[PDB]
């Protein structure tokens, strides 16, 4: 099927810049045009720009076109953008998405661009042990900037997980926790383990939750 | 650039109930008009494109109409994994633009939560800091109350709470409150507690444990 994965993201000093990549797969990239949109934390969807096959038609919204370059190349079925001279307004989740039918058909996860003076840091994971329904978790501790995702068993378990937004500390760093509630009878049977991704600072934790 | 504004900008209705949403552009578009859902820390999905033609695999329970200024979405029976926020966007003009949103909610019954406490780990104690942990699972309506108890002396700091958007299957909430002492300031009580208030508790509801167990 079609997919769209978004990188380069993550921390940007203000007026500085960065490029961002969407690698696709399962279609033809060299024959449909492609997009970008964005969204801050918390607002709605806001078109950038499009760029046709060929690279001759690329169009922007007015307001942005000063802050944003789109290009592509169709060897490697990769789409691009050039974030130029960023300012605290431009902190938002960068989507790549395919013009089809136009209307916008596939959307990638997308990728969280933070404008800031701070530095990055990478957070420390610790359980939340257990002790007919048990809940276990994992605490997420002392991390810049903004995300995080979790997984359990490497995405094999998914009912009853609630993942909780950060939470931002006294410190300036963000806290989060990460819980599921499973049968009581499966805490001494099945192995529980949470996985952490910090994308900034390119941490990778795989913590065993164990009663 | 075209203008284009959704109405309502929010509502809240039952699982079984018909929901219509409007979307007006500032000039005539056409039929150039999509519909896209968000749902909560999801990415936008296509669901009507052409005013009124469903993507393939969304819900037949969904529809579009309209023509030149006026549009209209609509959801003919309510679900619980409905729960999001809904967009029009306008197809007929550079730059296309996108409405501003509706935020749709689901009202259910009452549910009491599922009260949960959990010590700090051996693993962050190594490290001189102790964090405290109550959960607070699925329960209606959000408004909740959580107070810590440390040697039934009330705490008047150092606690954080963090709460989920609407479950997309119970349309629940989740809130977790998570307090943070040094190991020297952990060490010198032996009860911790967390009491809670909620609609769906008769009575206020205390997970406790005592340190070392």
């Amino acid at each position: 099927e079609v997919q769209l994965v978004e990188s380069g993201g993550g921390l940007v000093q203000p007026g500085g810049s960065l490029r961002l990549s969407c690698a696709t797969s399962g279609f033809d990239f060299s024959r449909y045009w492609m997009s970008w949109v964005r969204q801050a934390p918390g607002k709605g969807l806001v078109w950038i720009g499009e760029v046709n096959p060929d690279s001759t038609s690329i169009n922007y919204t007015p307001s942005l076109k000063d802050q944003f370059t789109i290009s592509r190349d169709n060897a490697k079925n990769t789409l691009y953008l050039q974030m130029n001279s960023l300012r605290a307004e431009d902190t938002a989740v960068y989507y790549c998405t395919r013009p089809n039918y136009y209307a916008m058909d596939y959307w990638g996860q997308g990728t969280l661009v933070t404008v800031s003076s701070a530095s990055t840091k990478g957070p420390s994971v610790f359980p939340l042990a257990p002790s007919g329904t048990a809940a276990l978790g994992c605490l997420v501790k002392d991390y810049f900037p903004e995300p995080v995702t979790v997984s359990w068993n490497s995405g094999a378990l998914t009912s009853g997980v609630h993942t909780f937004p950060a939470v931002l500390q006294s410190s300036g760093l963000y806290s989060l926790s990460s819980v599921v509630t499973v049968p009581s009878s499966s805490l001494g049977t099945q192995t529980y383990i949470c996985n952490v991704n910090h994308k900034p600072s390119n941490t990778k934790v795989d913590k065993r939750v164990e009663p | 650039d075209i203008q284009m504004t959704q109405s309502p900008s929010s509502l809240s209705a039952s699982v079984g109930d018909r929901v219509t949403i409007t979307c007006r552009a500032s000039q005539d578009i056409n039929n150039y008009l999509n519909w896209y859902q968000q749902k909560p820390g999801k990415a936008p999905k296509l669901l009507i494109y052409y005013t009124s033609r469903l993507h393939s695999g969304v819900p037949s329970r969904f529809s579009g109409s309209g023509s030149g200024t006026d549009f209209t979405f609509t959801i003919s029976s309510l679900q619980p994994e409905d729960i999001a926020t809904y967009y029009c966007q306008q197809g007929s003009t550079l730059p296309f633009t996108f409405g501003q949103g509706t935020k749709l909610e689901i009202k259910r019954t009452v549910a009491a939560p599922s009260v949960f406490i959990f010590p700090p780990s051996d693993e962050q104690l190594k490290s001189g800091t102790a964090s405290v942990v109550c959960l607070l699972n699925n329960f209606y309506p959000r408004e909740a109350k959580v107070q810590w108890k440390v040697d039934n002396a009330l705490q008047s700091g150092n606690s954080q709470e963090s709460v989920t958007e609407q479950d997309s299957k119970d349309s629940t909430y989740s809130l977790s409150s998570t307090l943070t002492l040094s190991k020297a300031d952990y060490e010198k009580h032996k009860v911790y507690a967390c009491e809670v208030t909620h609609q769906g508790l008769s009575s206020p509801v205390t997970k406790s444990f005592n340190r070392g167990e």
